[PDB]
RNA sequence: GCGGUAAUUCCAGCUCCAAUAGCGUAUAUUAAAGUUGUUGCAGUUAAAAAGCUCGUAGUUGAACUUUGGGCCCGGUUGGCC
RNA sequence: AGGGGAUCGAAGAUGAUCAGAUACCGUCGUAGUCUUAACCAUAAACUAUGCCGACUAGGGAUCGGGUGGUGUUUUUUUAAUGACCCACUCGGCACCUUACGAGAAAUCAAAGUCUUUGGGUUCUGGGGGGAGUAUGGUCGCAAGGCUGAAACUUAAAGGAAUUG
């Protein structure tokens, strides 16, 4: 079933975003060889490669 | 034959890393390993992120080169790429056919689904074989969102990502929306960031 | 008609007809 | 492969690309010749001599770099055996059997066996008698075998 | 009144595409008998058997009629269609839209110097339905079609005027035979030749090019 | 075992081309090898081919281009004459305008064009289209 | 791939494959000039040695044959070459 | 190589085979034994002369259900009898 | 025609393994291809437990099970139920359950 | 292919598979034609003019045109380093 | 395969067909037969891979030895008084 | 032909069971089952798929061997060795997916690289019966094995798959 109402109100609570969140910097574990990748890509980043325990 | 402008840039690269699409699939398939990147002790392997983006580029000029934006289909199957589908029909053309498929849909021309498209776009070639299948009676062209242990029968272009991330499937689909309006007069300035944020292509539970 | 049975009968059908020639031999 | 087998090995040495060898072997080939000839007139084969070499110096092939082989070298200083190695190691390997057998006549194996020894050894003795190197009418008698092995 | 559902049948209609090599060179389905007919207004069709089919049921035989037709136009165009159906005359109906929507081309070259227009094929060829194996042999000009009937039929529906065939097989099965010689005439472009050996600037779809008028809203 | 190299490396060849690998791996590259390949060379059927001397007997890879249908080998070298060429074509090529069956001659490797305008024969190789 | 570097293999791919399969084929083999603690002299050795080798002055034992590389006596002092 | 041999002097192989293989063939084995001159009422002839021993009624196999009205008849050459057939509706009051 | 790839036993590169003789019908079978189960029991059933441990010394030792290797036949297989005819598309799964 | 006074006598000429030279008949109803739209500054499509490279049913089927469109773009330059010669 | 009460098949009449001063029938052979097979068959299930291995005659059998370049003489489509 | 003969058990006995049974079932039970020395040489002796060689597609699992990890693991904390984990690799028994290709189809990574027909070689078949019979030869104590027709008779016999 889908009437024009239902589809209206879906489109309203699709829209709605939940502020500025999930994305911004908390200090990325970017490990060793993906920081080999993008220092041989030449850009730079919050180097951060941790090690982690067996 | 582009500009040095287009190349991997640092907020791309910090917004893609967060997303953890780097993250490969645990085996790969002959067809797939030419986006290896020697992969970590507990076989988790990673990708060529420079080739993910490279590959986006190419698939948006395809994009941005039938003349209607109302006739290419944008196929997903999976939970996580619906809301990004229906969110690239929002921005582009881009006609979606999200959830089922409905067999039937490029051949049969007396379905109500019935469309031609010029060029389709695919989340995962797995789940979404029926397209691609159907397609290839067809002649469409097919993008599809691959990971590293993913089929690549008739798939005419693939971009390599995570295809267990939602994260990533959403942003995918951001990244590619978003350099499909940047190549044509809607997003001109093409070094500015887009207006908004891929947190509306992720998909939102329940 | 097995075969095995049939395969009987013919060998049944040689030693009798061999043990008959002999007495003409 | 396996000429008296079904098995498909290869196992193969594959001896360098390089003809002229070895860059780091500096002993001479007059002092190496005459190694050679040490360990023969102790009475070692030219394959166990070629393994000697091999293991308790430098040499890498007796062929790169004395200019012949280490038979040549043999037949060149009077050394070189009445029998090949190889012919003389497949008789020795059939009179063990042959003898064997006859202490266990009822081994249908090792009488297999004992014929596709015996086949190898006629193959390879006719071989030689074509190229001259065993007399014509050489025979394997396999009643005089272990004479020939000593 | 007919209204077309495909894209290809828009640029059709409205005369933007007016021969068949557009659709032949960019390989485009054809879904609509309509388009096959407007483009090749003189496409003449032949019936060469109907035979009748029996499926056992609980009770008697339901029984259907399936009939094989040809169709095509002495210019290298032909199309094969088999269709079953209640009727002998609706069997026959549907089999010419199959037949018409099925149409491929053929080569057509000498045995030969470059004299006159092509008469034999430019290359030998076989197809192969079921366990029928067709063969057609390049051959000179007046030996006319050298072959049983219903395949000499289809060959001269398709301008053949020069050919030698040797079939292999079960050849008294119809449908498979035709299928066969169906393939081996449409294998005439499959095949490369040296006088094919050049480049070409690999041209635009018409469908592409027409974008806007197909897609009607 | 091995009996006609030549056999093997146009076999190598075929599979390559029908499966569309742009290039072949051949061994072990006989000269009887190398001559075939040049006259395809030399009529555009293949494109840069090239000799890997390891010290034994050799390998060769391949360029190919997309351009080859069948080349094949004739076994036994049967021994043709020049009234035996035009009967040979026919059952081979599939046409008469192009295609190439492939003699050894005395005068050498060549094909049966070349052969014919030379007034001479000897054994057939094979054949390529 | 359709399209492959087969003149110039990657030398990963020479090193991880068969010594028969590779391009020019060649020994994974090598030889060692190792230094017996006994003297003052240096001892050139095979690699897969496939006997017990020994020397003048160490005259029991300087590496023990196996199936493929040769063991060392647990005292020696090896370099390539 | 798919069974026969191809080699340049394996003629008399290939010959041989297919002499020997021959035999299977039906009319080649009646042919080259010669059953026609040996084992037939007719010596190898289109036609043969006899005399009418006597008339025969042959019901026909099944399904059909006739009566066929031959002759026994005994060749001239041979000796052997036969039944011969009497072809037309009637044509048994002629023969005698 | 076959009606298996591996014909109906598990036997590739031997040509002969050993007879079993059914646990039902004492049917002499190759011991691949013979429908093998394992029987793990209790020692008396679910309900007994409650008296017989109240009326045993030794409270609560082991309850102890029997174990053995029923081999079958095809036919008692089929008969008993154990094998349980399948289609032809489903017969070439193996997983127990 | 041409008659006896020139004039090419040939019922069209066919499209070639720029990945495996294979020609493009008319039934290969799987054989696919990608257009890459141009690139002027400022990453505009400019409309009209394209790259294409046409590939064969053949070739999509065995899973294997996405590589040869990653050589045949490495060749034109329209990626810079997605494929690599050397395996 | 027709013939058992409407026989498009028998015995006849009419009409029609084919070849025609010729046309049937019998036997043999050739093509059809890629159902004898070099060209060119088939052998899992249709007939047909010896139970398995050795082995003589027979058949088959790796690569390698003058390549390349230059100079001259000189025949042919014709291309233009 | 000797030894041995526990079990099971062609023949047989005996109980039933039947319309009948000399069938199925129950209980016994000679030959046999085992071994020695000799015979036989056949099996749905099957993967119903000859052997050798090359190429063509992806995957994991396992066996034997080897190579490489500052891998884990024990006994002196941890050495060596051994066992396990990971990646290669050669050889082997196979398995999974798909249809490039093949096949009449079932299906087949060989049953592919076959009318775009030729890598080498051996054996066999030519509609179904008669018939693996008669006869001749050879081998065997025997049972029989190898070789092996024809007269005559028939329009089908057969293979794979569909519906009922
Ligand atoms: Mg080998
Ligand atoms: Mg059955
Ligand atoms: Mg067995
Ligand atoms: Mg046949
Ligand atoms: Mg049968
Ligand atoms: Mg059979
Ligand atoms: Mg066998
Ligand atoms: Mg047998
Ligand atoms: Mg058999
Ligand atoms: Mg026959
Ligand atoms: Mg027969």
């Amino acid at each position: 079933i889908s009437f024009k109402l239902q589809e209206e109100e879906r489109e309203r609570k699709d829209q709605y975003v939940p502020e500025v969140s999930a994305l911004d910097l908390s200090r990325l574990n970017v490990d060793n060889q993906t920081s080999d990748l993008v220092k041989s890509l030449g850009l730079k980043l919050p180097l951060s490669v941790i090690n982690v325990s067996a | 034959s582009l500009p040095a402008t287009f190349d991997l840039t640092p907020e791309d690269a910090q917004l893609l890393l967060a997303a953890n699409t780097h993250l490969g699939a645990r085996n790969v398939q002959v067809h797939q390993e030419p986006y290896v990147f020697n992969a970590r002790p507990d076989g988790v392997h990673v990708i060529n992120v420079g080739k993910t983006w490279e590959k986006l580029v190419l698939a948006a000029r395809i994009i941005a080169a039938i003349p209607n934006p109302e006739d290419v289909v944008a196929i997903s199957s999976r939970t996580f790429g619906q809301r990004a589908v229906l969110k690239f029909a929002a921005h582009t053309g881009a006609t979606p056919i999200a959830g089922r498929f409905t067999p039937g849909s490029f051949t049969n021309y007396i379905t109500r689904s019935f469309k031609e498209p010029r060029l389709v776009i695919v989340t995962d070639p797995r789940s979404d074989a029926q397209a691609i299948k159907e397609a290839s009676y067809v002649n469409i062209p097919v993008i599809a969102l691959t990971d590293l242990d993913s089929p690549s029968e008739f798939v005419d272009v693939a971009i390599p990502c995570n295809n267990r991330g939602k994260h990533s499937i959403g942003l995918i689909w951001y990244l590619l929306a978003r350099e499909v309006l940047r190549l044509r007069g809607a997003l001109v300035d093409r070094t500015q960031p887009w207006s908004i944020m891929p947190d509306l292509y992720f998909y939102r539970d329940p | 008609m097995r075969a095995k049975w049939r395969k009987k009968r013919t060998r049944r059908l040689k030693r009798k007809r061999r043990k008959v020639r002999a007495r003409s031999k | 492969g396996r000429m008296h087998s079904a098995g498909k090995g290869i196992s193969s040495s594959a001896i360098p690309y390089s003809r002229n060898a070895p860059a780091w072997f500096k002993l001479s080939s007059e002092s190496v010749i005459e190694q050679i000839v040490k360990y023969a007139r102790k009475g070692l084969t030219p394959s166990q001599i070629g393994v000697l070499l091999r293991d308790a110096h430098g040499v890498t092939q007796a062929r790169v770099i004395t200019g012949n082989k280490i038979m040549r070298i043999l037949k060149s200083n009077g050394l070189a055996p009445e029998i090949p190695e190889d012919l003389y190691y497949l008789i020795k390997k059939a009179v063990s059997v042959r003898k064997h057998l006859e202490r266990n006549r009822k081994d249908k194996d090792a009488k297999f066996r004992l014929i596709l020894i015996e086949s190898r050894i006629h193959r390879l003795a006719r071989y030689y008698r074509t190229v001259a190197v065993l007399p014509p009418n050489w025979k394997y008698e396999s009643a005089t075998a272990s004479a020939l092995v000593n | 009144g007919w209204v077309p559902v495909t894209k290809l049948g828009r640029l059709v209609k409205a005369g933007k595409i007016t021969t068949i090599e557009e659709i032949f060179l960019h390989s485009l389905p054809v879904k609509e008998f309509q388009i096959i007919d407007t483009l090749l207004p003189g496409l003449q069709d032949e019936v060469m058997n109907i035979k009748p089919v029996q499926k056992q049921t609980r009770a008697g035989q339901r029984t259907r009629f399936k009939a094989v037709v040809v169709v095509g136009d002495s210019n290298g165009h032909v199309g094969l269609g088999i269709k079953t159906a209640k009727e002998v005359a609706g069997a026959i109906r549907a089999g010419i839209i199959i037949a018409k929507l099925s149409v491929i081309p053929i080569r057509r070259g000498y045995w030969g110097t470059n004299l006159g227009q092509p008469h034999s094929l430019a290359t030998k060829t076989t197809g192969k339905c079921g366990s029928v194996t067709v063969r057609l042999i390049p051959a000179p000009r007046g030996s006319g079609i050298v072959a049983s009937p219903a395949v000499k039929k289809l060959l001269q529906l398709a301008g053949v005027e020069d050919v030698y065939t040797q079939s292999n097989g079960k050849t008294r099965t119809l449908e498979n035979t035709l299928k066969a010689a169906f393939v081996a005439i449409g294998n005439t472009y499959g095949f490369l030749t040296p006088n094919l050996w050049a480049e070409q600037p690999l041209p635009v779809s018409p469908l592409d090019i027409y974008s806007d008028e197909a897609s009607a809203q | 075992t091995r009996s006609s190299v030549l056999a093997d490396a146009l076999n190598a060849i075929n599979n390559a081309e029908k499966t569309g690998k742009r290039q072949v791996l051949i061994r072990p590259s006989s000269k009887v090898i190398i001559k075939f390949l040049q006259v395809m060379q030399k009529h555009g059927y293949i494109g840069e081919f090239e000799y890997i001397d390891d010290h034994r007997s050799g390998k060769i890879v391949v360029q190919l281009n997309g351009r080859l249908n069948k080349c094949g080998v004739i076994s036994p070298r049967f021994n043709v004459k020049i009234g035996d060429i035009e009967k040979w074509t026919a059952n081979l090529l599939p046409a008469r305008q192009f295609g190439y069956v492939i003699l050894t001659t005395s005068a050498g490797i060549m094909d049966h064009e070349e052969a014919r305008r030379k007034h001479v024969s000897g054994k057939i190789l094979g054949f390529v289209y | 791939v359709l399209v492959q570097d087969l003149l110039h293999p990657t030398a990963a791919s020479e090193a991880r494959k068969h010594k028969l399969k590779t391009l020019v084929q060649g020994p994974r083999s090598y030889f060692l000039d190792v230094k017996c603690p006994g003297c003052l002299n240096i001892t050139t050795v095979f690699s897969h040695a496939q006997t017990a080798v020994t020397c003048e002055s160490c005259s029991t034992i300087l590496c023990t044959p196996t199936g493929g590389k040769a063991k060392l006596s647990e005292g020696t002092s090896f370099r390539r070459k | 190589g798919k069974g026969k041999p191809r080699g340049l002097n394996s003629a008399r192989k290939l010959r041989v085979h297919r002499r020997n293989n021959r035999w299977a063939e039906n009319n080649y084995k009646k042919r080259l034994l010669g059953t026609a001159f040996k084992s037939s009422p007719f010596g190898g002839s289109s036609h043969a002369k006899g005399i009418v021993l006597e008339k025969l009624g042959i019901e026909s196999k099944q399904p059909n259900s006739a009566i066929r009205k031959c002759v026994r008849v005994q060749l001239i050459k041979n000796g052997k009898k036969v039944t011969a057939f009497v072809p037309n509706d009637g044509c048994l009051n002629f023969v005698d | 025609p076959k009606k298996r790839a591996s014909n109906g036993r598990n036997k590739k590169g031997r040509g002969h393994v050993k007879p079993v003789r059914c646990v039902n019908c004492s049917k002499s079978i190759p011991k691949d291809k013979a429908i093998k189960r394992m029987a793990i029991r209790n020692i008396v059933e679910a309900a007994a437990v409650r008296d017989l441990s109240e009326a045993s010394v030794y409270p609560e030792y082991a309850l102890p099970k029997t174990y053995n290797k029923l081999h079958y036949c095809v036919s008692c297989a089929i008969h008993a139920r154990i094998v349980r005819v399948r289609s032809r598309e489903d017969r070439k799964n193996r997983a127990p359950p | 292919m041409e008659n006896d006074k020139g004039q090419l006598v040939e019922l069209y000429v066919p499209r070639k598979c720029s990945a495996t030279n294979r020609i493009i008949k008319a039934d290969d109803h799987a054989s696919v034609q990608i257009n890459v739209a141009k690139v002027d500054e400022e990453g505009r499509a400019i409309p009209g003019e394209y790259v294409t490279y046409a590939l064969s049913g053949y070739v999509r089927s065995r899973g294997e045109s996405d590589d040869s469109l990653n050589r045949l773009a490495q060749n034109d330059g329209l990626l810079k380093n997605v494929w690599s010669y050397s395996r």
